[PDB]
């Protein structure tokens, strides 16, 4: 099927754009912030000490609960810990699914 | 009125250590479990539950543009009142909007106006009112001022506390001054507006030793309660429609019932240092105290305590052998 | 149950892993820097493309195939180019793949 190498692109493809310089949603007060927050949630883990968690199955189990949309809830946080979310998979793919469109149109 | 509460919780937010800056404005969710603080450099997070257990975190402006001022409470999410701008996030945290313009320059209070919770006026030490769609995240109109403003409260108008000891009594349809009452000498250091009375601290840096009282329903201002350990902030009781509770500079806290004023319970909160911030619970069940140490105390019951009418538990995040981790390559 | 092209899905996940992670190692701005910076601007190349007029140009075929190259490391060249439009890379994706490998390395370490 290839649905999380296909997710996977769709990430690369929103997240970080040029455009976005000087864009208030992607700024911390911004409705898409929560996207830059998932993104480090799965693919920027540290331990303590800061070591790189690069583990596979967290991340493949992540992309796979957010294509499918599930109810569990994650806690997202900014690296300054000064930004706290509660978000559900089911809310992270539609708010993607959002900012997606957004380059369509 | 009752016996057995108590201080339930104590916790110090900032944690010490960095720094002894306390929370600008708090206030109970009127539909969630949780205490709402706002902080500066624009930070807001919440509590959840007895404990206070840190929930969810957000900014609401720049660093560089100061406190927090106020919060309101909407079906949708918490509407955070910043200097220059207003916001609204969701409870479990991530952004709805942020309204910024060039007439916000002095933002200091807010409130819900005629339309339920549907439209909000923003006010504050400037000429301008602000009124908002809160549904839209936009501006609606912009009102001249006629005075500057600290504090609102709503109850059949919107009471608009000024920085000269008055209250403006705000039509929230017209949005016409119909009654000002000079409720202190020269400054007003809290206001509480509930079931058609008015309630004031403040004084003529020296404060009274009384509460005043204004009847909204019958539009004329009453005896004033008295409270010799000079009145520093006061809350109505809401769901006591008749009853305040006052506190002193120091957490000298009396509940006072303002058709039977002498009749009075005395309690005292152990705070390390002043008063900062002083709010009842929508459930009348917890209030807050906090002092200029960033202490946040909490009271109730021990048994009974709880923030709202439906104490709901709220969205969270979710072995002998569970051996092993495979590295990305 | 998701069925995934092992090679495909694990190099998407390792470009996510390296770029825009900021500080690291007592580096800083270590993702936006040196062999990162060129990777940096690989994903613009293979992901945020635009044709004139501004708008994105989405093509996943466009997107397997840079991949795919990067992963195989063919001597092919690409033109890379920085945000401010000013200044070109020309590189192959064989220099490209050692940057990528050095830059993920940094991070197993």
């Amino acid at each position: 099927n290839g649905r999380i190498a296909r997710s996977l692109m769709k990430l690369l493809t929103i997240l970080e754009r040029g455009d976005y310089d000087g864009v208030p949603s992607w700024s911390e007060t911004g409705d898409r912030y929560q996207l830059k927050l998932f993104r480090d949630y799965v693919f920027h883990r540290v331990d303590a000490d800061g070591k790189p968690n690069l583990s596979i199955g967290h991340m493949l189990t992540c992309m796979s609960k957010l294509e499918a949309g599930v109810d569990e809830n994650i806690l997202l946080t900014s690296r300054d810990n000064e930004t706290v979310f509660v978000l559900s998979y089911r809310e992270l793919r539609q708010m993607y699914d959002r900012a997606f469109n957004e380059l369509v149109k | 009125m009752d016996a057995d509460w108590d201080e339930v919780t104590r916790i110090a937010y900032p944690a010490p250590g960095t720094f002894p800056r306390p929370a600008t404005a708090v206030a109970f969710d009127p539909i969630a479990e949780l205490l709402w603080a706002g902080f500066d450099r624009g930070r807001v997070c919440s509590f959840y539950g007895r404990d206070l257990t840190r929930y969810t975190a957000f900014k609401i402006q720049p660093a560089s543009e100061g406190p927090v001022r106020q919060f309101l409470f909407h079906d949708k999410g918490v509407i955070v009142l910043g200097t220059r701008s207003v916001h609204m996030a969701m409870r479990r945290g991530p952004a709805l909007w942020n309204i910024r313009h060039e007439n916000m320059k002095d933002l200091r209070c807010m409130s819900f106006t005629s339309k339920g919770t549907q439209e909000i006026i923003v006010a504050g030490w400037q000429d301008t009112m602000l009124v908002i769609d809160v549904l839209k995240g936009d501006i609606i109109k912009q009102i001249p001022a006629q005075h500057h403003y600290s504090i609102m409260k709503k109850s059949r108008y919107i009471c608009a506390a000024t920085k000269t000891g008055s209250v403006d009594l705000i039509d929230p349809l017209s949005f016409k001054i119909v009654r000002s009452w000079q409720a202190h000498a020269s400054y007003i250091n809290d206001m509480d507006a509930q079931n058609d009375f008015i309630v004031t601290c403040g004084g003529s840096y020296m404060l009274d030793p009384y509460v005043n009282v204004f009847d909204l329903k019958n539009m004329a201002s009453m005896k004033p309660m008295p409270f010799p350990p000079l009145a520093a902030h006061v809350r109505l009781h809401p769901r006591m429609l008749t009853t305040a509770i006052v506190t002193s500079q120091h957490g000298q806290m009396h509940v006072v019932d303002i058709m039977n004023p002498n009749s009075s319970t005395v309690r005292y909160a152990n705070i390390s240092s002043y008063v900062k911030l002083f709010e009842i619970a929508p459930s009348g069940e917890a209030l807050v105290i906090g002092d200029a140490d960033c202490n946040i105390h909490l009271w109730g019951s021990p048994t009974k305590i709880h923030f709202t009418d439906m104490a709901i538990p709220i969205e969270l995040p979710e072995p002998v052998l569970d051996w092993s981790e495979t590295p990305l390559s």
